[PDB]
Order: C-alpha cells, then sequence, then structure tokens
C-alpha cells in the first residue's frame, strides 16, 4: 500500500 | 539537465525456433529524460501490435522500458528495433541476432 | 532471504501541452504488482500481478485516491521547482520519487528509503536513520526546512517501519507461489568463429529469478575482463530474467576458458566450458 502520510509538496 | 542515451537490446523471450511462436523484445534502459520512441520492425516495416511495460527507473534515476510483440521467427525474415531520443542525432536501428 | 517493497513515481511537465504525465508503479522484490498511468483510460490504480487481484474494492478505491494525491503533489512540485531554479516555461522537466522498505529473512524491518530527484539528479533524500535529510543544493535546503517544520521524517518513519512492512508481509503470503520462489538459471554456451585467428564464446543464463546474478570468465583459472562483453540483465517478459557474457579468444584456445555463474538459486557456482 501507498503512504498516506509523509508525502508533502517540496 | 541530465541527458543519458539509451542502451538497446533486441532479443526473443524464448530461444528462437523457426516456425514456432515466441515474443520479440526491445529493452531500452539507462536513459534520461523519459520521452523516447521505440518501434519494432519486420523487414523494415513497423509492427503495429506492440505492447510495453510501465515506465520505471534504476538506482541512478535512469529509465527503462520493455517493448514486446508476439511473432514467429523464420530463417529469412529480419527483425529490428528502431529508437529515437533527444540524445540521438539520428534514430538508432538495432537488428535482432537470435544469439544475442 | 531478504525482501523489499518499492514504489516509483515519475512526473513529466509538458510545456504548452497541458497537465504533466504521471506514472506510478509498485514492486515486491523484482515483481511488479500495481500501476497508475495518467494517459490510461481507467484513471485508476490497476493490478499487474495475479496475487493482488484478490484485494477488495476498499483496497482499489483507497490506492486510487492516494495515488491521485501523489500525482497532485507532483503537479504542484513541478511548478515550485521551476520557480526555485528560475527555469523558463519552454522546457520539459522531470520529478522522480522512490520509497519503500526492506525486511530480513525473519520478515522484520531492515531498512527504509525515501528519495527524490529533479531532472535526473538527487534533490533530497532521507538518511538511513530515517530522522534527517540530505539536501543536494540551496534550493533543496528550502525544501528540507519545510519538511523539518512539518516533521515529514517522523511520518515517513512510521509508514516505513509500520504500514510498509506489514503490507509487504501480507503480499509475500498472498503471492507466496510467485514471490517466495527462486528460479535457478538454465545455462549454455555458444561459439562463433569470427576469423581464422579469433572466435567468440558466449555464456548464457536464462529463465532466472530474482534478477541478481554474476557471470565471470576465466582463462586457465584466472579472472579475465579484457576482451570480454557483458550485457545488462534483461527481462524475458514472463517474470524471469536473462543475461549473457562473451569473450573473444584466440582460435583453437576455446577450452582454456570457463564461464562461472553465481545465483541465489545455485547451491554452488556453476562452471561451463565449450564442449562441441
Amino acid at each position: 500500500e501507498l503512504a498516506a502520510i509523509g508525502i508533502l509538496t517540496v | 539537465m541530465i541527458q543519458r542515451t539509451p542502451k538497446i537490446q533486441v532479443y526473443s523471450r524464448h530461444p528462437a525456433e523457426n516456425g514456432k511462436s515466441n515474443f520479440l523484445n526491445c529493452y531500452v534502459s539507462g536513459f534520461h529524460p523519459s520521452d523516447i520512441e521505440v518501434d519494432l520492425l519486420k523487414n523494415g516495416e513497423r509492427i503495429e501490435k506492440v505492447e510495453h511495460s510501465d515506465l520505471s527507473f534504476s538506482k541512478d534515476w535512469s529509465f527503462y522500458l520493455l517493448y514486446y510483440t508476439e511473432f514467429t521467427p523464420t530463417e529469412k525474415d529480419e527483425y529490428a528495433c528502431r529508437v529515437n531520443h533527444v540524445t540521438l542525432s539520428q534514430p538508432k536501428i538495432v537488428k535482432w541476432d537470435r544469439d544475442m | 532471504g531478504s525482501h523489499s517493497m518499492r514504489y516509483f513515481f515519475t512526473s513529466v511537465s509538458r510545456p504548452g501541452r497541458g497537465e504533466p504525465r504521471f506514472i506510478a508503479v509498485g514492486y515486491v522484490d523484482d515483481t511488479q504488482f500495481v500501476r497508475f498511468d495518467s494517459d490510461a483510460a481507467s484513471q485508476r490504480m490497476e493490478p499487474r500481478a495475479p496475487w493482488i487481484e484478490q484485494e477488495g474494492p476498499e483496497y482499489w478505491d483507497g490506492e486510487t485516491r492516494k495515488v491521485k494525491a501523489h500525482s497532485q503533489t507532483h503537479r504542484v512540485d513541478l511548478g515550485t521547482l521551476r520557480g526555485y531554479y528560475n527555469q523558463s516555461e519552454a522546457g520539459s522537466h522531470t520529478v522522480q520519487r522512490m520509497y519503500g522498505c526492506d525486511v530480513g529473512s525473519d520478515w522484520r524491518f531492515l531498512r527504509g528509503y525515501h528519495q527524490y530527484a529533479y531532472d535526473g539528479k538527487d534533490y533530497i533524500a532521507l538518511k538511513e536513520d530515517l530522522r534527517s535529510w540530505t539536501a543536494a543544493d540551496m534550493a533543496a535546503q528550502t525544501t528540507k526546512h519545510k519538511w523539518e517544520a512539518a516533521h515529514v521524517a517522523e511520518q515517513l518513519r512510521a509508514y516505513l517501519e509500520g504500514t510498509c512492512v506489514e503490507w509487504l508481509r501480507r503480499y509475500l503470503e498472498n503471492g507466496k507461489e510467485t514471490l517466495q520462489r527462486t528460479d535457478a538459471p538454465k545455462t549454455h554456451m555458444t561459439h562463433h568463429a569470427v576469423s581464422d585467428h579469433e572466435a567468440t564464446l558466449r555464456c548464457w543464463a536464462l529463465s532466472f529469478y530474482p534478477a541478481e546474478i554474476t557471470l565471470t570468465w576465466q582463462r586457465d583459472g584466472e579472472d579475465q575482463t579484457q576482451d570480454t562483453e557483458l550485457v545488462e540483465t534483461r527481462p524475458a517478459g514472463d517474470g524471469t530474467f536473462q543475461k549473457w557474457a562473451a569473450v573473444v579468444v584466440p582460435s583453437g584456445q576455446e577450452q582454456r576458458y570457463t564461464c562461472h555463474v553465481q545465483h541465489e538459486g545455485l547451491p554452488k557456482p556453476l562452471t561451463l566450458r565449450w564442449e562441441p
């Protein structure tokens, strides 16, 4: 499964 | 802006036996950027029914793709892969060698 | 042995041609199991392995929503990076992201990863401690400070050390027939006479899994790299891999050469020699 946290714009 | 020219390998899925159905593969790897044109050719004419894998990349960020088509090799018919990319001043054509 | 789950994302801007191209793919070891492609008719995460198809609608709806969120964040990033580097609107640029986790033989967490690149170069990466960041340049330092302020490392650490390893264990069990198998290479050698003074020997490894393998040539028991050619390991298309290595030898000295093959499926390294 993909991450639902820790993925934020640069 | 990083530019890497693609490595190209043209080969069959299984050891070629004339008259027996198989898959012809064109594997392009180590390239960047991702836009690339790849065509499989039979006696110099592009083959329409070609499929490809989903774009992915290696530890160095360079891209790779597999293009393939179902075919039956014969002794006379010539197959090749034609590749164009921004790093090529001219399209590259790699002929299929059944022992490579 | 050890296993891994990795997700790879690529976004490519299209100057004067609309929305960026977005492609995501997921792998367990050397086996792809899902994909999303913005050019596809579906606009959904899709299965690419038999063992993931059993997952219910809850799974597919959730992965589709998350992958579309990854696509939207990359869409914003492409705009942000163009600004950070003051690049013009005429050029196409690329963002790449990869993350995942490794587990040991006991299926316990070994390590975690999260790396990001812009235009084919490292931009920012999570260090092995999963607590700090390595920034490639001053633009990436801006991103590092934003991500420290939002505690992005702590979030990724929870995902990599928890969710990632739990789902990888689950896939390894559901795809056991596929994923916990080792296929030893089928091997042979070929010979071609090039001239009355030289010939080529080609050592082949076929239908093997996983992809990691080593092919080496020796002359009278001594490692030899001179006059050798080794091709990149390549996919057969049916879930296995192929590779070959060749050497140009003086005519009549073929039997002085031996090809050696190491692979996880081979209890002992194999030795081949040209035998007409």
